[PDB]
């Protein structure tokens, strides 16, 4: 089961070249497996950018998963937002481990983090933004709450 | 110290914590016929040196003449002061590079 | 290497205990137990409380001292909130000290120490003490500071003039004033000021501190004491005691005034003489002649017997646990040797050895 849980990691990569999803691969070797699947439509090509959501599912069944690990420092094109914090804030070690989760390589691994209520999840997100240091937006389906996270 | 050198041949120089030795024949135009250093062959260690680069809050600490009036690092410094004040049996001394800065920090500390 | 480490730690303990000497030690003792209800002993670094294990270990020390030194009398001074207090003076009755101890257990400890006040009224408590009655005070302290109404050094010199030896047991670490106290109190010796490291070492300090202390030639007190045993009479009537005036079925007679008392070892209340039994004097002959340590023979030699001379169990081989009494030349096991040295007061191998 662990042996069959071996993926083509680092082998499919979507890059957003200024709101343009270019689905690169690390090699032409991935392309010969990928062309066997025909739902779609080093080497990138045209994909309907809404259909990326469904073909991520489709490549999960055909077991070549894409990774999202942002080289923000190598993406000089997007303007950086160099914003720091105060030394008076104290990061708890589980929040430090959570920051180590997407920064095993330093590239921004995209994913899910769920924490208990009142755990300073706002402060963890503020720390994550202050170490990402790029253009960034915050979303939540309410108003009173959204203005108090702004505060 | 030149007329001391040409007045006396047996000029013998020693100190406690003079380390290293080589810049002293640079700053003073002289040489020694021999020079070395000595460390004690103590049984077990009874002086305990360690370098603290951070408080218990893990905040980097310094006493530079620009960032000397940084109240967060000041609060860290007094957390250290509290924790040694709670545990000091007999005597304890703190030094700083500059007496005006001492008076400034102790003034706001008393405040 | 576990047995090797045990052997070398037993060697270090044996080097500490090599001075087995028949010193004349303090037998007629008068004790003051200085205790503190200060806010430093409220700290929950000790579980459940510093004051908690102070209460239980003090109860244990009260029992151990009344057993090992029954003829002595011991007093209790409590420090609490800037002025020390007295809850138990020197008595042959442990029950009063135990009731005061559990009263302190029921109450809360809080305050700040005044060691000069504690020493001054301890001095006044030891003021009507006879010369043969040795004056000793035990000190516990959970802090690093003490404000005092006047200077301590005149008190120090005055208590040195009152011929007192005092042990001090601190909580955190060594304090220079208490070190100087034990120094000047104990003729330059500073083995009397010891600090614990945990509760096991703390209990070991208690078990050491129950024992009497050897006395010097220079503070000579060579005299006689006018002693007399009472006579127990199992009487057939409820009869008044001299002290508490209550009707008791049986009891003792005074050797002179024929009055009865509730308990032993106590002085007479009427003709005012110390009334003990042979048990109380019998309690310290193992102090009067000690038991020297036993020669742990090595496994290289051939042995006279390969089983224990006393408990009759076979000896093991890597190391040789055959421990030979030099007064008897019979090897014993480690279990029997430790038990005999901790409890027994005669070598049955020396009973086997004819003189
Ligand atoms: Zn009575
Ligand atoms: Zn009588
Ligand atoms: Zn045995
Ligand atoms: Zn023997």
């Amino acid at each position: 089961f662990i042996k069959g849980a071996t993926i083509s990691y680092g082998k499919v990569k979507l890059v957003i070249k200024h709101n343009r999803y270019f689905v690169e691969t690390t090699q032409a070797d991935i392309l010969q497996m990928l062309l066997n699947d025909s739902v779609i439509g080093v080497h990138s090509f045209e994909i309907a950018n809404e259909s990326v959501e469904v073909v991520k599912k489709r490549c999960q069944e055909i077991d070549y998963p894409v990774l999202e690990e942002y080289d923000f420092r190598n993406d000089h094109r997007n303007p950086d937002l160099d914003i720091d914090l105060k030394p008076s804030t104290q990061i708890r070690p589980y929040q430090e481990k959570s920051l180590s989760k997407m920064f095993g390589n330093g590239r921004a691994r995209s994913g899910i983090i769920v924490l208990p209520c009142g755990a300073g999840k706002t402060l963890v997100g503020i720390t994550a933004a202050c170490t990402i240091k790029k253009s960034v937006i915050v979303l939540c389906t309410s108003s009173v709450s959204v203005m108090q996270w702004r505060q | 110290i030149k007329p001391v050198f040409e007045r006396f041949s047996s000029v013998i120089i020693t100190s406690g914590t003079i380390s290293p030795l080589d810049m002293y024949p640079r700053m003073l135009n002289f040489k020694t016929v021999l020079q070395k250093s000595y460390a004690m062959t103590l049984a077990k260690k009874s002086f305990l040196p360690m370098i603290i680069t951070k408080g218990s809050d893990q905040v980097a600490i310094s006493s530079r003449f620009e960032i000397r009036n940084d109240p967060s690092i000041v609060r860290n410094y007094g957390s250290m002061l509290v924790e040694f004040a709670k545990i000091t049996p007999d005597g304890m001394v703190v030094f700083f590079p500059s007496y005006l800065y001492m008076e400034s920090i102790v003034s706001m500390w008393q405040t | 290497a576990s047995l090797v480490a045990s052997i070398v730690e037993a060697r270090k303990k044996r080097t500490a205990k090599k001075n087995i000497t028949p010193y004349q030690r303090g037998i007629i003792r008068s004790l003051i137990l200085t205790l503190d209800c200060s806010e430093a002993m409220l700290e929950k670094d000790l579980r459940p409380n510093r004051h908690a294990m102070i209460i239980q270990y003090a109860i244990d020390f009260v029992h151990e001292f009344f057993d090992q030194n029954p003829i002595s009398q011991m007093g209790i001074i409590i420090m609490r909130n800037g002025l020390a207090q007295l809850v138990s003076q020197v008595s042959g009755n442990p029950q009063d000290h135990i009731d005061a101890l559990k009263s302190i257990r029921k109450q809360e400890p809080k305050g700040n120490p005044s060691l000069q006040n504690a020493l001054e009224m301890a001095r006044g408590l030891l003021l009507p003490v006879p010369a043969h009655c040795t004056r000793e005070v035990l000190i516990v302290f959970g802090s690093l500071s003490t404000t005092d109404p006047g200077d301590i050094h005149q008190t120090i010199d005055s208590l040195v003039s009152e011929k007192i030896r005092v042990k001090v047991l601190g909580l955190s670490a060594q304090v220079a004033i208490c070190k100087e106290l034990c120094k000047a109190t104990n003729y330059g010796d500073e083995s009397f000021y010891k600090i614990l490291l945990d509760e096991t070492h703390l209990k070991e300090l208690f078990n050491e501190a129950v024992t009497p202390l050897p006395v010097n030639k220079i503070n000579k007190g060579f005299t006689l004491v006018k002693m007399g045993f009472p006579t127990r009479i199992f009487e057939d009537t409820p009869t008044f005691c001299s002290c508490h005036s209550k009707l008791v079925y049986g009891g003792y007679f005074c050797p002179n005034c024929h009055s009865k008392v509730c308990s032993l070892p106590t002085v007479c209340p009427c003709c005012d003489l110390m009334l003990i039994l042979s048990t109380h004097l019998a309690r310290s002959y193992h102090h009067l002649m000690p038991l020297k340590t036993f020669a742990e023979v090595p496994t290289t030699e051939k042995f006279r017997s390969e089983d224990c001379f006393s408990c009759q169990s076979r000896f093991p081989i890597l190391t040789s646990s055959r421990y030979r009494c030099e007064d008897c030349k019979q090897e014993f096991c480690v279990d029997c040797d430790v038990f005999i040295h901790e409890i027994l007061h005669n070598c049955p191998g020396c009973e086997s050895k004819p003189v």
